[PDB]
């Protein structure tokens, strides 16, 4: 068991932040700190005002270091909202006293872990997110794991994946602080939020295997997630986007759903939104789960449509049926507009695949994909036009299973 | 059957 070396476990428990490691650290909460009453029972901090949130963790000075020798690991879930690539410097989790200990900060697109021996000697390691893949900010939940061996390496992991490895050379030992401070403090030289859950410290150096077991065990992998990593829900407006076409939003021409190039990457708030509706599932609690049967509603010009197949003006390709927006009764939705969802998460995104349902059952008929095709929609008459459309590949779609063009994301409209 | 559902989809959504 890896829990044997766990010396701190900061968790929200019955609307109270506490250490559940058995080592009974003092947890003091000040200012504007919000606790989530539902999963993942996170706590929320801001950079706003003089009365911003502050969580002080004071560890028992003795008992926690009996098992520690040369190595320690820090793990936690974190989400930062409007993590812009030009973000000013912030210290977010501080554990430095008298120029000794460790600190976690954010600057630009970097999450930086600093290890301080004294005022003259320190080393840092970092994760820098891919700006091109996150033009609207890195605003999703991610899992951080930092391992340190004083006679070996500092290592940083994001979502179970090893990001960087730096040899500890300068430092020859650390006098750790009693205190860990969760607070958003601007470095002395627009407003940001931070969510944390399950902050753990281990008295050993966790390996790749341990980190992944940990990473997965803190998740409900059967629950589909939205773009930011929160639980995907029914009866909620989302912007539906294809992973391969992030600069595209949803529009309508005639029967067809068409994809247009978005204005900018300030946010995702452009074009029409979908609402996910449940038909079938094992649990009934508003959350979208793997193997659920569902359909999609959308409001366009004071009318509500459902997504469904339609016959295109001319053939698009073998086994290809276009998906459009139709004003149809439930019988037609079940026959031609029902989908089976299956989550597929990667390091880069929280996404899902959608399979065409056979009469609103869990039997599969095709996979929902995307492509550009030349045909006629709306009032097109004289000429065929190229349209980027959602398309279902029916019967034969084995080579599309591993294709990212079948990965769909949902950004909350809010 | 599945073969029936594919035949139905071909008849309804393909030209022709």
């Amino acid at each position: 068991s890896i829990n044997d070396s766990k010396i701190l476990s900061l968790q929200n428990k019955k609307n109270t932040l506490m250490d559940t490691s058995g080592y009974n650290a003092e947890v003091r909460v000040e200012g504007n700190v919000q606790l989530n009453p539902i999963f993942p029972f996170d706590f929320k901090l801001g950079s706003s005002g003089d009365d911003r949130g502050k969580v002080i963790v004071t560890q028992n000075e003795n008992i926690v270091y009996n098992a520690m020798y040369e190595s320690f690991s820090i793990s936690f879930w974190i989400r930062i909202n409007k993590w812009v690539s030009n973000l000013p410097g912030y210290t977010i989790i501080d554990s430095v006293k008298n120029n000794s200990g460790w600190s976690i900060g954010i600057i630009s697109n970097f999450l930086v872990f600093t290890l301080k021996q004294n005022e003259n000697s320190e080393q840092d390691i970092n994760f820098s997110y891919d700006i091109s893949k996150n033009a609207a900010g890195y605003n999703k939940w991610f899992f951080v794991t930092i391992t340190t061996n004083m006679m070996g390496n500092m290592m940083i992991y994001i979502n179970g994946k090893l990001i960087d490895t730096i040899k500890v050379k300068e430092l020859t030992g650390i006098n750790f602080s009693k205190t860990i401070t969760f607070q958003m403090n601007k470095i002395p030289n627009d407003n940001i939020n931070m969510w944390i859950r399950d902050f753990y410290i281990f008295a050993k150096e966790l390996d790749d295997k341990d980190i992944n077991i940990l990473f997965n065990s803190l998740q409900y992998t059967n629950v589909v997630k939205d773009y930011w990593g929160n639980d995907l829900r029914y009866d909620k407006e989302y912007y539906m986007i294809n992973v391969n076409y992030m600069n595209r939003y949803m529009s309508k021409k005639g029967n067809g759903i068409v994809f247009n190039t978005r204005k900018n990457n300030n946010d995702f708030n452009e074009g029409y939104k979908i609402i996910i509706k449940r038909i079938r599932g094992n649990t009934n609690d508003t959350r979208v789960r793997g193997e659920n049967v569902l359909y999609f509603n959308t409001t366009i010009d004071n009318k509500q449509y459902s997504l469904g197949m339609y016959k295109p003006s001319r053939n698009l390709g073998t086994d290809l049926v276009p998906l459009g927006a139709l004003d149809q009764p439930m019988d037609e939705i079940r026959k031609y507009g029902s989908f089976i969802i299956q989550p597929c998460n990667t390091f880069d995104y929280y996404a899902s695949q959608l399979f065409l349902s056979s009469n609103a059952t869990t039997n599969r008929l095709g996979i929902l994909s995307i492509g550009s095709y030349s045909f006629k929609l709306g009032d097109d008459y004289w000429f065929n036009h190229e349209y980027l459309i959602p398309v279902i590949k029916i019967e034969h779609y084995a080579s599309l299973l591993e294709s990212t063009s079948t990965h769909w994301v949902f950004v909350p409209a809010s | 059957s599945q073969e029936d559902m594919f035949a139905k989809l071909k008849d309804k959504f393909f030209n022709e």
